[PDB]
């Protein structure tokens, strides 16, 4: 750790000779790429060295800053009282202005000196830049990191307009798209946690209606926006941007995670929606997932097959069924699945008979 | 519902629940997901659209719906499930939307205890058995979501609660049907808002209401006395009498005056009371018609305005006989010259204390004018100079009341005039408010009509509910072309 009693001096006799590029997210991102499980105790110094860390960002006079000093002020005295909980609003401001990135004033004293050479192909890229290393001097990664960031969903913030929450959701899923692992892995484990088995199982309410719930677009009403679809869209979301190289973690994340919390169908199509619309990226790129996620489908199936009084939207499982098969998954996997469609119920084992070829 | 809670928020005794009944006949609708539907409705309202005024007329509707979901209750349904269990499901159903509370919430800024006031009134009003449970239930769901923040300033009371609570007793004010009592009984009134005549918009005081005030009107006339004190205070309360019979006109306006002209062998002065501000011009109508004007007190407001230095001894004549009062003002304005500034002295002297109609009056006279070319606009200097800050306590107004008296000037005028204000140059906002009523024409005027469709009806297909607010500009749509194209 005495490493740090050295960096703090380099920087503060050679911080000005760093006028020249600002590229910090490429420049740390690796720094914590596993570090964090055992940093944390060493993280009280990076206590300070965050303080030498914003420094290198302190050599820069373009006047391209100006709320971000609030978090430069109430980040100054007393660190250790004031920036845990209010963030998450002020989280909101900064994604006020990527949410300002498109019809809004921001285009005004933020971008100067010329769109040049200062990274401004789109000042998108400025939100990444102290995202990660806001509050990493305490135990807030982790857990609380992602529960602050997806706060701006399930709760109704003030400032947050109920007309306009698609670009909203956009901006966070393009700044999820640049945090380490664990802070958007939890995020994965908080949705599957609860939210899609509230209770769910013996009897939710006659809202069970999946279809109406798990579309999206309901939210242009001031009604049918229940909390958990919300999350869904969230999903959406990121993987709206995300869709080059982590769709590779929901395979896994399904195997394990998504199996012993099944036991009806609407939960069923609630996974479905959350995985259904991406196997064009595995067709794509990641052949090699693509089974997974249809032995996955297949597994759900069975599971719900297995617990279940009737199956009371056995078409709409069929068609879509039809739709993976036909236009995904060719005639790959038709063996596989065998193993599994011979041992359903008689009526689905009919309705399902055209899939042995 | 959203269509008949923005047309008819009162006189709504049942055609609502009959058509209702029809609907649900001519459909397929179970009595759990229609109840659901309707308490959606509700709750939906005083959300998107209204900012003021309004959100007492939309909460006033709602907690008026609650005698009509009785009513339904009662006749409805029969021999078939009477309402043993379709309100429990119906709430546990709509509990699953915790973020249009929420949102309610944020918006009410005490919508969240309100919710609960409202639900324990229901359950005092409809079935009560063990439902307290089911809200104590939905309560801790919705508590622990709510425990740099919009708490600290709303700390005090919660203006739908204490409305929809005082309502009660303002039904029986006094229930005392005559005149001749204290003024104080009214002075409260002065001091608070309208908050009176939004619980009268349930239906259960407004026609009773504006009977006692037609009652007082029409029998304080002010007999033959000399105490200055006794006499002024008769004048004010005539003032206030007007002025909030004049609010109602602008509120709702017909039912008032048909409640007032209804029955019985009579005939007051309803003619300056429905002809002063209506989808209806009427302009050179006053001119003509109620122009009978004999020579008896023909001259009285022009000694009056010669020599005010006004309210002397109650009279109120010049209500119905400002026209001579019009005419000097425009003979000497500008017209024909007598008088260049003593016709601003002049209407100093007529805008004295304790006299709010003769402002009325003026208003309603420059509507009448401004069918002419616009040429001379001294109606319009004229109504300007009426409404300022003139009468600051010059002369000896014994009133006490000028602020709430100056408000309901200020609304008045703002809810007339509009055609002046819209025909004319913009006014010099002489409001000084807070949010007047946002509900206009609202037509682009370069723009045909060609554009209901691509603007309301895709919106409207795509959205989930008939955005209740465009809706008046459909009204407006209806009136204006023709039902056929």
């Amino acid at each position: 750790l005495p490493v740090s009693k050295s960096l703090e001096t380099l920087l503060d006799h050679l911080g000005g000779l760093y006028k020249f590029h600002d590229r910090p997210v490429t420049y740390l991102y690796n720094t914590l790429h596993y570090y964090e499980m055992c940093l944390r105790n060493r993280d009280h110094l990076k206590r300070k060295l965050v303080h030498a860390i914003i420094g290198s960002l302190k050599d820069n006079r373009p006047q391209g800053w100006c709320l971000s000093d609030t978090y430069l002020k109430h980040a100054m005295n007393a660190r250790e009282d004031n920036p845990w909980v209010p963030e998450d609003s002020y989280y909101c401001k900064l994604i006020g202005r990527l949410v300002d990135t498109m019809a809004g004033k921001s285009p005004g004293p933020f971008p100067n000196c010329d769109w040049r050479f200062n990274e401004f192909p789109n000042p998108a890229a400025h939100a990444l830049h102290v995202t990660c290393v806001e509050l990493m001097a305490l135990a807030v990664p982790g857990k609380d990191v992602g529960n602050a960031l997806l706060n701006v969903v399930l709760k109704s913030q003030p400032l947050v307009p109920r007309e306009n929450i698609t670009a909203w959701m956009n901006a966070i899923g393009l700044i999820i798209t640049a945090l380490p692992e664990p802070y958007w892995i939890v995020l994965h484990d908080r949705i599957v946690n609860v939210i899609s088995s509230s209770s769910l199982t013996s009897e939710t309410e006659w809202v069970g209606y999946p279809f109406r719930l798990f579309d999206f677009t309901a939210c242009h009403q001031s009604y049918s926006e229940m909390s958990c679809s919300y999350t869904l869209a969230l999903a959406h979301a990121v993987w709206h941007h995300s869709s080059i190289g982590q769709l590779s973690l929901i395979p896994k994340f399904l195997t394990e995670a998504l199996l012993p919390v099944v036991k009806t169908e609407f939960q069923l199509l609630y996974v479905y929606h959350l995985v259904g619309p991406f196997l064009q990226r595995f067709q794509q790129e990641r052949t090699r997932c693509m089974i997974e996620i249809g032995v996955a489908f297949y597994d759900m199936l069975l599971n719900v097959d297995q617990c279940s009084t009737h199956l009371n939207y056995m078409d709409p499982i069929c068609d879509f069924l039809y739709h993976m098969k036909y236009m995904f998954t060719g005639d790959s996997v038709k063996e596989q699945v065998e193993k599994i469609i011979c041992n359903l119920k008689p009526a689905l084992k009919l309705r399902l008979r055209f899939i042995t070829h | 519902i959203l269509l008949e809670g923005t047309m008819n928020l009162t006189g709504e005794m049942q055609p609502l629940v009959e058509q209702l009944m029809m609907v649900k006949r001519m459909q397929h609708i179970p009595t759990p997901l229609f109840v659901l539907e309707i308490w959606k409705a509700c709750f939906v309202g005083l959300i998107e659209s209204p900012e003021g005024t309004q959100e007492l007329k939309w909460t006033a509707f709602t907690y008026l719906k609650i005698p009509q979901v009785l009513v339904k209750l009662k006749k409805y349904f029969h021999g078939e499930k009477d309402f043993t269990e379709d309100v429990n499901c119906a709430f546990e159903f709509l509990l699953k939307l915790t973020p249009l509370l929420d949102k309610a919430d944020q918006r009410c800024n005490c919508d969240c205890t309100n919710f609960l006031l409202q639900e324990c009134n229901k359950q005092g009003l409809l079935s009560e058995v063990n439902f307290a449970s089911l809200v104590g239930k939905r309560t801790a769901d919705r508590d622990p979501q709510l425990k740099i923040q919009p708490n600290p300033g709303l700390i005090l009371r919660a203006e739908p609660t204490v409305t929809n609570i005082l309502k009660t007793m303002d039904a029986d004010h006094s229930k005392s049907p005559e005149g001749l009592l204290g003024v104080l009984g009214h002075m409260l009134s002065g001091k608070s808002l309208d908050l009176l005549l939004a619980a009268a918009a349930a239906t259960g005081k407004l026609k009773s209401f504006a009977r006692k005030f037609i009652n007082l009107n029409e029998f304080t006339t002010h007999g033959s006395g000399e105490s200055t004190k006794t006499a002024s205070v008769r004048a004010l309360l005539f003032d206030i009498s007007f002025l909030m019979l004049c609010h109602v006109a602008q509120t709702y306006g017909s039912e008032v005056i048909l409640s007032e002209s209804s029955s019985g062998e009579e005939v007051p002065f309803f003619e300056t009371w429905m002809q002063t501000c209506m989808p209806e011009e009427g302009k050179i109508l006053n001119p003509d018609h109620p122009c009978f004007r004999p020579d008896s007190t023909k001259v009285e407001s022009l000694v009056a305005l010669l020599n005010n230095s006004k309210l002397v001894q109650m009279k109120w004549h010049e209500a119905c006989l400002s026209i001579s009062a019009a005419i000097l003002e425009i003979l000497n304005a500008w017209e024909n010259g007598v008088l260049a500034f003593e016709s601003i002295q002049k209407i100093t002297d007529n805008i004295k204390g304790k006299v709010c109609s003769l402002a009325v009056c003026a208003v309603a006279w420059l509507v009448a004018h401004v069918r002419m070319l616009g040429l001379d606009e001294r109606e319009k200097s004229l109504q300007m100079i009426r409404q300022l800050a003139g009468p600051l306590y010059s002369e000896n107004t014994l009133q006490f009341y000028n602020e709430r008296v100056v408000i309901m000037n200020s609304i008045l005028e703002h809810m007339c005039a509009d055609v002046l204000q819209q025909t004319a140059t913009q006014i010099k906002f002489p409001s000084t408010g807070v949010d007047t009523m946002p509900y206009w024409n609202l037509l682009p005027p370069k723009r045909p009509i060609k554009e209901v469709l691509t603007d309301i009806f895709a919106k409207v297909l795509e959205k989930g509910w008939v955005d209740s607010r465009s809706i008046h500009i459909l009204d407006t749509l209806l009136h204006m072309g023709g039902v056929y194209w």
